[PDB]
């Protein structure tokens, strides 16, 4: 909370182990069907 | 039966978009219009009349089975550049003595792009 | 003073009613049993343009449910909204259609006109000013193409100066629901084209796409279809029942509509129709009732505009609004897109502006395009119809119960120069 | 309302009509003595005393049949005049099963059927099941279907029959049967669905992992479709089909109005488990010819008509999208003068699974009934052998010496020679 | 209904007249408004 | 008023397309949900450039973000600011390229551009006056190169008289990261030459120069190389967002750059990065802007302009400076060192004063320079294209898409030909 | 999306199979009966199985493999093991009698008997995807199955799927030792009837493999268990880029356009660097550079012929862990500085990145060591025009006396293929000899 979205003051979490993506974009009987994303990369919770 | 088109929604109905991962049967894009009354081409109890052209073609459609399909079937691709002028003479020779097997209704569908290095 | 009676015919027709009937007694506040318990008080007012008064507070519609068996009625009673409907106002018979058009016009269906037309004729001397009849019909069916092209001309012969108005739901192109559809359809066409004075034209592989791109259902049913057909249905109606800046009923659109009199088959569309979860991504606004509106991609018709001209253009819209803008929107897209209009007509578009959204919304429009590219439909059905009829497919069945060989061939030219008049007015200069 | 009068005859008839039967007391609320513990009107009638009695007619020429209906489980069920025995049976004889033997009970059944339609409000039409190959399941079948037309007019007489297999058969003398009931009732009937006994038998070792099955295991099969066909006139749905539907959607000729048969999600409990069961994967395996109910196969042949009879949680999209895809494969090839193609209909009911049976417990289905020019081979093929013992005059005095003149060999024969060249020239192009 | 889906007939002829013939009859198997 | 439509196209554009909407949404004070969160009042006066409004108070980039196998826009949208981007906007298909420029141009992409290019015409017509379009994109992949190509061609022929602008990746002159890069960039720099306002070069070893040389990060990742990317992408289009006391649009650094239509490939750079304890011991002012824009070792190119000579200058430049100063220091870079420059342009540099300056920083300046030291960018694909192709090396993989063979002559020739017309002022 | 149909073929590849899927497996979180422990998530948690692994309604993954074989006793192990709850038993199609090393019994007479039954069960796993990048193929030369079928199930592959991306891995026979005796005459007549029906074709032999099971890591006495587990790890190195998050992703259609320039040229060799024992990693650090350059080392190679007598034509590099973008261009600079590898004259930019960000997965009880970072190789070389030369030597030798030619005749086969499937393999060998010479 309170820095500056600036290369050098993002932190990277050397603990993360999962990297998967949740599926938003999928095909149901031939349309494009968009879910919004409920988890980020990882399980993440957004 | 002939496929159609759905004008604007054709893309849902496209063959690869229903997970059907091979060849497919075309559609058709124009509907050519005509006016009057139909001419009633085959008489009663479904018998084509005497006078109408029938097709040279058999009646059952052409299903090539597999002691029915030649031996040595020819590749679905085929592009003859950077090839010597001899070998593609015998690769379009290889796909030229089998007329059954680009004929039929499971038929393979070749691709002949290009032209060879003389 | 300007009521409205109406009539469906066939399973398609109960179950489309049965959706309307529940949309239009969700807008003006009559509960499942008939007795209102509205809000305002501009629910009441001309509720007699549908309902008619009951002793004790109740208001019953007038419709009038047909069918050539109770197979389908079964199901329309035993829903949310089956007890409103008055009892009598059921006309069943004991024999089924079987899809067959001559079974539903000449044999079975000539001893049931008379009890619809006994019912239809009560309903309509107890209009204090009656404006005209709506059918809602399958041109794929029996009881619904043949019945009901035998009650519009049994109407139409006895009422001449009325509105008839269909909304019928033509054959798709992709997937048939009937082998012997294009008989039916070219020999109701052909009836529709002499006695109807406005036909819409619905398909249902529009109304899937629209269900699944637009509004983004992962299972729609035919009660979500049926409520996008109702949706369009009671928009084109508003006028004549809530107040507004610039009125418009059935006759003002038919006269603003058609030019020359074979010329009555539209395609409609609904503007503010918008996805689930994209509701926050999307303003609500004029211009973006306008660009949805005329958008190809929303027609109800499965013919595309831009292979033709529009010959006219009418927009029905609900809300508190601008003039300016409304007449701002229906100028800019005729001069930005000046293919697509047809020169000897120079202004195209008619705009009507009610007051009373309906109840959830801000705003709604409603579209109704007469255009030369709907000969499409038309020009299939001929040749699916040519396809069979020379080799006599299905003929048979048909040819055994009276029909003539003459019909099928006055039929086929009909519909032909139909389409060669369409296409004449497309090539004029 | 909306009544069907069921008329089984012969062994084949009354061994179906007991597993038919079975499946629709279970299916509404009705205990096998009659009581139950009102869609149930278009099979059973309720009587003053509680007790619900089926409107169906079971007819037979030999005792040893019936007599195990009177003394099994469902007794009490069946009034005792439904049920019509002979007491010499046909012995594989169409002159003693059409003339002799079959004239003395023809008289009979009609009383009971004038009393079967005296009941039903609207009658949608009658429903025969037999077998080609008996003698009174061909010979007295055929003397129905005369006799109902002239006392019934235009009502709707479906029928079902085990028509006969390529390879294994019963009897010696089923080709002279198979061609004289089919020449005689080929004017007075409207549809002839048709299954035939090898072919379910390789879907029972196949689809269900069922090694050595036995009649009572395909009796169940057939009641799942004759279930299907009706079962938009009791339960509701979305888009109904009746029993009149039928013959105006599959018979594009008079003389040509012998469909098939397909029903695809038979599966077993042991492979309901991995697989889903879309409204996809169930329609496209229909058309597949390992999932046939006759040993004839569509592809090498055109397509004139077909039927889909949808029964479940169904959604009318993935219904049209699944019908699209069939549309597009170059494998399913239609006629000329068919630009059109199918019916579809569509139910809520699901499948009622039975006790003792051997389908899984499912959620969507789909019956099929397709018309084909791939038949044609089916009566080329009971050609021959009608024509190889009748060359040199084999049999041919156990059908003159009972009330049956020579000549209806050689014209039943004539007969159906037209109906090769008739399946022919429907599919030839212009 | 939600598991029972029968259709009671509630239309129908008597002494040759169309008739409500119903008139004390459920739904789909359960109660209309007239219990 | 003046918008500006953004484009990103492949697993090279949705990752420089990530990071620049992470470096210009903090520039305006915006959340990872949308909403503003400011402390000024010029943080919201002229977000419009950029930014859609949205319902309830909230902004939406205007992004086509745009693939041909949707892999590479599942990492985008599970990031920190996934959530900003309207769903319809994302373009996908099924099977990629494979490094493939005839796939991408003729074959897969073609399939693709009509509904692109109906996400582009509801939002260029969604605007009050259109300004111009970008576009991120590598030359050495299949789908950058490849419909990216075909999406300025189908764009240029419907809105012919406005800005398209491309941040090229051009390929690298050491180690690179496709077998078959000089078939793609040979024949996309071709589609180039006739098809773009502007377009600026950036090889990813000059990004390397910079964090080990003088950024000093240790283990610099694609994430703080896009940031340099996207920390130009905002000099050159800042006078527009925010106020100045002299101002230069997308339009006047293209009046001032291109004294020749076929000439339009720029080198970038950018001045006030500093090491990690060097922060400490820096001078502030404004001469040391001008010394680290112009130092030929920290350009975004990897061409050096000891060898050539600029044909023009930019010098864009943010914070609250003097006029006399930033205008004596082009006098002095011109007037010391006067063999790098060309003869008939008597005053080269191009000035412009933002005053609002990055967050943190109490200055910071932007360059841009026209050079022919950069016509050895366009040489070296040259040779490594007529080595490989005098065999016909790679050539079935696209001329079995039915190519021509006298189509990449003239891809040779044409680059022959500005390979030519760069080196008569040198 | 992104699904892949796995068909394995032969003992051989039913025992590759058994390796591969045991690691993915344990590489997503499947249980070996098919569920997860359950997903403890809001919907479907995560999708990323679904280029392997279907789903049904209810919780379980049913792999999208074709086990093949003609001999009953190597499927009814799989069948009848730890994993017997996994498969759907149609996906395993065994004959009943095998073709004993013939290629012609495989080819003409038992492989076109079962042809047709395999053709429907890869339909019906090709309609259950909605974007398939490509099949995958895993085979051995030597056997009559492995060979003979395999070769004809490429052939039904081109007639109905057209120009679908057809993968295989291949165990090509090794130089000094051999399982049996007639593998020449299988292995020129297959590699014939496949050369122009196949896209890429990747191969290691297993003499190769015993070189570094024996050294690198510090098992004595390898069986083919230990083997096989190696070849999962460059399949799965192969196929991370379509399942777990990466910074530069390559397909399967990267490969033939960037290591298959001429069209009879199909021919690349695996590589796989840090494999490496538990006792010797104690002491290593395995940086980015330190593992680039054991791909070039002959030594670590996977086949038994040296790239050192040969050209490079390409490369593809795979790099998979803890790495940085920065590092893996810190050491292609520095392999192509050295004059011990020698790039062809017409290829001036050489090479094929790929960096992906799940580290390689640690198998209970198995042979490597927890590697933080590695690296695969797929190079294509002209070192390979050595190996048709020792089996040119190996064809001639038997077929100048004629030896065995009776079991090919009689079994349903014409002699006359023999005599121009190893003439159509003369051009080959001269084929690779002018793609060796530079362009003067």
């Amino acid at each position: 909370h309170g820095l500056p979205f600036l290369p050098g003051s993002s932190f990277t979490d050397s603990t993360k182990t999962a990297f998967h993506r949740s599926q938003t974009l999928n095909y149901r009987n031939g349309y494009a069907v968009v879910r919004r994303p409920t988890m980020g990369i990882g399980g993440d919770r957004l | 039966a002939t496929n159609y088109s759905a004008n604007q929604y054709e893309k849902a109905y496209l063959p690869t978009y229903l997970q059907n991962w091979s060849p497919a049967r075309p559609t058709k894009e124009k509907i050519a219009a005509h006016e009057g009354y139909t001419q009633i081409i085959a008489n009663d109890r479904g018998h084509l009349l005497p006078s109408v052209p029938r097709s040279k073609a058999s009646p059952w459609g052409s299903f090539m089975g597999t002691w029915q399909m030649p031996l040595k079937i020819p590749p679905a691709k085929v592009t003859l550049t950077a090839r010597t002028t001899t070998a593609a003479d015998n690769l379009t020779k290889w796909i030229h003595k089998n007329p059954d097997l680009l004929n039929a209704c499971n038929g393979l569908r070749p691709e002949i792009s290009g032209k060879p290095f003389d | 003073m300007r009521e409205i009676v109406h009539l469906q015919a066939g399973q398609c027709g109960n179950q489309i009613g049965a959706k309307f009937w529940e949309v239009i007694s969700d807008e003006h506040g009559i509960d499942p049993t008939g007795t209102y318990h509205g809000d305002s008080d501009l629910q009441l007012e001309r509720i007699n343009v549908y309902y008619n008064e009951a002793t004790g507070g109740k208001y019953v519609p007038r419709a009038v449910l047909v069918d050539l068996e109770p197979g389908t009625m079964d199901s329309v009673r035993s829903g949310p909204f089956g007890q409103i409907f008055r009892p009598d106002n059921f006309v069943f018979g004991q024999s089924g259609a079987g899809n067959n058009w001559a079974k539903g016009h000449y044999t079975e269906g000539a001893e049931l006109v008379d009890s619809v037309l006994d019912v239809v004729r009560k309903e309509a001397e107890s209009c204090d000013c009656l404006q005209g009849f709506q059918l809602t019909h399958s041109l794929g069916g029996g009881t619904g193409s043949g019945m009901g092209t035998l009650l519009i001309s049994k109407i139409r012969e006895e009422y001449p100066d009325r509105i008839m108005n269909t909304f019928s739901v033509v054959p798709s192109p992709k997937v048939s629901d009937t082998v012997v559809e294009p008989y039916n359809a070219t020999l109701s066409v052909h009836q529709l084209v002499e006695n109807t004075d406005e036909t819409y034209c619905i398909d249902n592989e529009a109304l899937y796409d629209i269900c699944f791109r637009t509004l983004k259902l992962t299972t729609p049913t035919y009660g979500d279809l049926n409520h996008l057909v109702s949706a369009t249905m009671s928009g084109v109606t508003t006028c004549l029942r809530f107040p507004g800046q610039l009125n418009a009923d059935l006759r003002k659109l038919a006269v603003n509509m058609v030019p020359f009199p074979r010329l009555h088959f539209f395609m409609p569309g609904f503007a503010p129709l918008t996805s689930r979860g994209s509701q926050q991504y999307r303003a609500l606004t004029v211009p973006e009732l306008t660009q949805q509106m005329f958008d190809a991609k929303n027609m109800m018709a499965a013919c595309d505009p831009r292979h033709g001209r529009y010959l006219t253009v009418a927009a029905v819209f609900r809300g508190r609004m601008s003039m300016k803008e409304v007449d701002e929107q229906m100028l800019n897209v005729q001069n930005k897109n000046s293919s697509y209009f047809v020169e000897w007509i120079p202004n195209n578009v008619k705009t009507a502006v009610c007051d009373i959204p309906p109840r959830g919304l801000k705003m709604s429009a409603t579209f109704i395009g007469n255009s030369t590219a709907i000969q499409e439909l038309f020009k299939r059905i001929s040749e699916q119809f040519t396809a069979m009829f020379r080799r006599k497919a299905f003929l048979h069945w048909y040819t055994g119960e009276g029909m003539d060989e003459m019909e099928f061939t006055e039929a086929e030219s009909n519909m032909n120069d139909l389409v060669s008049e369409y296409q004449q007015y497309q090539d004029a200069t | 309302m909306r009544e069907c009068i069921s008329i089984h005859v012969g062994q084949a008839g009354v061994q179906i009509g007991n597993a038919c039967w079975e499946l629709y007391c279970l299916e509404h609320g009705i205990q096998p003595d009659g009581q139950m513990p009102d869609s149930f009107n278009t099979f059973f009638s309720e009587t003053g005393a509680g007790k619900h009695v089926p409107r169906a007619v079971f007819v037979d020429l030999e005792p040893t049949v019936i007599d195990e209906v009177r003394t099994g489980t469902y007794r009490q069920l069946f009034h005792p005049e439904q049920l019509i025995t002979g007491k010499e049976d046909a012995a594989n004889n169409y002159a003693r099963g059409h003339y002799t033997i079959g004239k003395e009970i023809i008289d009979l059944v009609l009383d009971r059927i004038r009393k079967l339609a005296d009941q039903c409000t609207g009658l949608q039409g009658f429903l025969v099941f037999h077998s080609f190959g008996g003698g009174t399941g061909s010979g007295f079948t055929s003397l129905l279907m005369e006799r109902l037309s002239v006392d019934y007019g235009k009502k709707s007489k479906l029928e079902f029959s085990i028509y006969p297999a390529p390879q294994v058969s019963t009897a010696v003398v089923e080709p002279y049967n198979s061609i004289l009931t089919t020449h005689t009732t080929l004017e007075h009937s409207d549809c002839a669905f048709m299954v035939d006994n090898e072919a379910i038998y390789d879907i029972c070792r196949r689809n269900l992992d069922i090694e050595r099955p036995t009649y009572t295991n395909l009796n169940r099969l057939i009641g799942q479709i004759v279930s299907s066909i009706t079962a938009s006139l009791r339960f509701d749905g979305a888009l109904n089909v009746d029993l009149t539907e039928f013959q105006t959607n599959l018979v594009p000729y008079p003389r040509i109005h012998f469909p098939l048969a397909t029903y695809a999600p038979v599966i077993s409990a042991e492979k309901a488990y991995h697989e889903q069961l879309s409204v996809a994967e169930i329609t496209n395996a229909c058309f597949e010819p390992a999932n046939q109910m006759v040993k004839c196969d569509p592809r090498h042949g055109k397509y004139m008509a077909c039927c889909l009879l949808y029964r479940g949680d169904v959604v009318p999209k993935d219904v049209n999208a699944a019908i699209a895809t069939i549309k597009t494969k170059r494998t399913i090839q239609f006629v000329d003068w068919c630009p059109t193609g199918f019916k579809v209909g569509i139910n809520y009911q699901p499948p009622t699974v039975v006790p003792g049976g051997d389908l899984a417990k499912v959620q969507r289905a789909v019956c099929m009934l397709s018309n084909t020019t791939a038949i044609a081979e089916a009566w080329a093929r009971l050609d021959h052998k009608f024509d190889l013992m009748y060359a040199k005059r084999a049999f041919v005095h156990w059908y003159v010496g009972e009330g049956m003149e020579e000549g209806e060999f050689s014209e039943a024969r004539e007969d159906m020679a037209a109906l090769e060249k008739d399946y022919e020239e429907v599919g030839v192009d212009s | 209904g939600k598991e029972r889906f029968h259709k009671s007939q509630h239309w129908g002829f008597c002494n040759n007249v169309r008739m409500l013939v119903s008139e004390n009859k459920p739904g789909v198997g359960g109660d209309l408004l007239y219990g």
